């Protein structure tokens, strides 16, 4: 009569958000080093890069009331400290980064 | 988002979206977050708070979506 304690769609959203965040930060950073850059494979880059422009000036954790600021900062704080060799959500990105 | 054939759900789209993109290997995002953070924001990725981001990413690339932005 009630829903489960966990669901795989939360793993699909965090993976779809993480893969798009890591793209958007590299997209934001490479622009200053290149004369021109091609159109991104992910359309949400336009909406997320505006959040990143706020986030370069924000580090207050849960105190910020901006929707995407806290969920992005929550991903980066994990990324900066996690033992990514065995974490189930970090693992597929850790492997996909190598194109060999 | 400039052109599309049809706005419909599928399989293997998100795993392709992962395998064909670039990540924080040659350069990284550690500089924009600053030298200090708040551990009250820290949790497991499987425990993230993101229900408002769900609505932003529903506008395009995924395994199933309500619309596709221009
Ligand atoms: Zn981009
Ligand atoms: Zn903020
Ligand atoms: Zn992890």
């Amino acid at each position: 009569a009630t829903g489960p304690t966990a669901d795989p769609e939360k793993r699909k959203l965090i993976q779809q958000q993480l893969v798009l965040l890591l793209h958007a930060h590299k997209c934001q950073r490479r622009e200053q080093a290149n004369g021109e850059v091609r159109a991104c494979s992910l359309p949400h880059c336009r909406t997320m890069k505006n959040v990143l422009n706020h986030m370069t000036h924000c580090q207050a954790g849960k105190a910020c009331q901006v929707a995407h600021c806290a969920s992005s900062r929550q991903i980066i704080s994990h990324w900066k400290n996690c033992t990514r060799h065995d974490c189930p959500v970090c693992l597929p990105l850790k492997n996909a980064s190598d194109k060999r | 988002g400039s052109h599309m054939k049809s706005t419909q759900a599928g399989e293997g789209t998100l795993s392709e979206a992962l395998l064909h993109l670039q990540f924080d290997a040659d350069e990284d995002l550690g500089a924009l977050l600053g030298n200090s953070t708040d551990p009250g924001v820290f949790t497991d990725l499987a425990s993230v708070d993101n229900s408002e981001f769900q609505q932003l990413l529903n506008q395009g690339v995924s395994m199933s979506h309500s619309t596709a932005e221009p």
